[PDB]
């Protein structure tokens, strides 16, 4: 799977 | 477990039973862990009772539609459950049937009495290069189970069971990546994010104000040109597909994880399809193509919200230079993103692109996606050398 990142 | 060290507490029920090497462990050779299977076990492994294995038609835009509703309520979430992903219909059909694919490998589960779809997971042909060997491989992605299913250990048997379908077509290695640490990645990238529409970012809780800023400062901040600068830039057509092929081989050379192309199968990843890839070729004052662009489209989710649904996210695939300045050909992928739509474009810190991400003004996000190898013991390497991007 790809992965969901957002802004740390 | 999405921290190496916290990763060192678990103990791996399932990891520790198959060919990949232990967390902990140093490697220093390069190979495979146990010996490819001249005998396959030829029988599917058993489901829990009430559900039946399910090869999907793709084809069949009915049995689509339900692989698209499967992933779209139960696919991957972020770290606060605020955003899942929303691939399209006709972007499964570009990452799942690529040259080479097989119906077996579309790998379902049903419920035997509903037939509801409610497991999958994929695997499609790719040639490898990892360090000095070329591998036949296959890529598995979209591992997802109902949320009305999970924790019953239907994940690993979905793992075992395209493992099997695999070995039968005489393919003994895959590459994957995900989100959490595993044994035993070849490598950790991190995600950036370059904010598009930094309003609609901010306002559904993607972005936050940086220290001492103000929504007015930060649109003028993010503000990008509205046409791209680069000679001679244009969309990929269909007679850029040799030298785009020849481009791509000769700058993917320099990574110690790669993808080895066919022209046709650079023809299907990169040509460009509306809402789904985007190839960008600079063409100079000579006719000759000297670099390209490419990111590919997937927006996601918003949960809870009451009027922003969807946030449409661009991802950088594959960037090739070698007449245009790598910084200025990711500038205006920015505004050809931008142009079309996005909310945000997205990289990993792969190849060169720590060489322009803070220089573009990304962020760094909070999500690595980790990159393994099955069945293939060898050293791990820094992001900087990984040259291999997946869906
Ligand atoms: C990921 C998902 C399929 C796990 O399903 P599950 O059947 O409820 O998980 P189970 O409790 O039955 O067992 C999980 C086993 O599969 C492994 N596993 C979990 N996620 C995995 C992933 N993306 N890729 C490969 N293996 C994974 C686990 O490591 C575990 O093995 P372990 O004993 O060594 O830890 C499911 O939660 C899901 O669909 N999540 C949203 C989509 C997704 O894939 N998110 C990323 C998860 S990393
Ligand atoms: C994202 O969805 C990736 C999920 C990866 C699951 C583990 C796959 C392990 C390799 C199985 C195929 C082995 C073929 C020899």
């Amino acid at each position: 799977a790809n992965c969901f990142s957002k802004p740390r | 477990a999405k921290t190496m060290e916290e990763a060192s507490k678990r103990s791996y029920q399932f990891w520790d039973t198959q060919p990949v090497p232990k967390l902990g462990e140093v490697v220093n050779t390069h190979g495979p862990v146990e010996p490819d299977k001249d005998n396959i076990r030829q029988e599917p492994y058993t489901l829990p009772q009430g559900f039946t294995w399910d090869a999907l038609d793709l084809g069949d835009r009915g049995v689509l539609k339900e692989l698209y509703t499967l992933l779209n309520e139960n696919y991957v979430e972020d770290d606060d459950n605020m955003f899942r992903f929303d691939y399209s219909p006709e972007f499964l059909l570009w990452a799942l049937r690529p040259p080479g694919w097989l119906p077996q490998w579309h790998c379902g589960v049903r419920v035997v009495s509903s037939r509801k779809l409610v497991g999958f997971i994929s695997a499609i042909p790719a040639n490898i290069h990892i360090y000095d060997t070329e591998k036949k491989m296959v890529e598995i992605n979209f591992l997802c189970v109902h949320k009305k299913l999970r924790s019953k250990r239907v994940a690993p048997v979905l793992i075992r069971e395209i493992t099997r379908r695999v070995h039968l077509e005489g393919i003994f290695q895959a590459v994957y990546t995900a989100g959490v640490v595993l044994p035993k990645p070849v490598g950790t990238c991190r995600y950036w994010h370059r904010s598009l529409n930094p309003r609609k970012l901010i306002e559904v809780k993607f972005s936050h104000l940086s220290r001492n800023m103000t929504m007015q400062r930060t649109m003028k901040l993010y503000r990008l040109p509205e046409t791209p600068k680069t000679a001679g830039l244009r969309p990929m057509e269909t007679k850029d597909i040799p030298v785009v092929h020849q481009l791509l081989t000769r700058y993917l050379k320099q990574f110690h994880l790669t993808p080895v192309m066919s022209q046709e199968e650079v023809e299907h990843w990169f040509y460009p399809q509306e809402n789904i890839i985007d190839t960008f070729v600079v063409e100079n004052a000579n006719g000759e193509v000297t670099d390209f662009l490419s990111f590919y489209t997937l927006p996601s989710t918003i949960m809870n919200h009451p009027t922003h649904k969807s946030l449409k996210a661009a991802y950088s695939f594959y960037n090739v230079h070698t007449q245009t300045p790598l910084l200025d050909l990711m500038s205006d992928a920015l505004v050809l993103a931008k142009m079309k739509g996005f909310d945000v474009f997205n990289a990993l810190d792969l190849m060169e692109n720590k060489t322009f991400l803070e220089k573009l003004k990304f962020g760094i996000g909070d999500g690595n996606l980790q990159y393994y190898l099955y069945n293939w013991k060898c050293p791990s390497m820094g992001a900087e050398k990984v040259g291999l991007v997946l869906q």
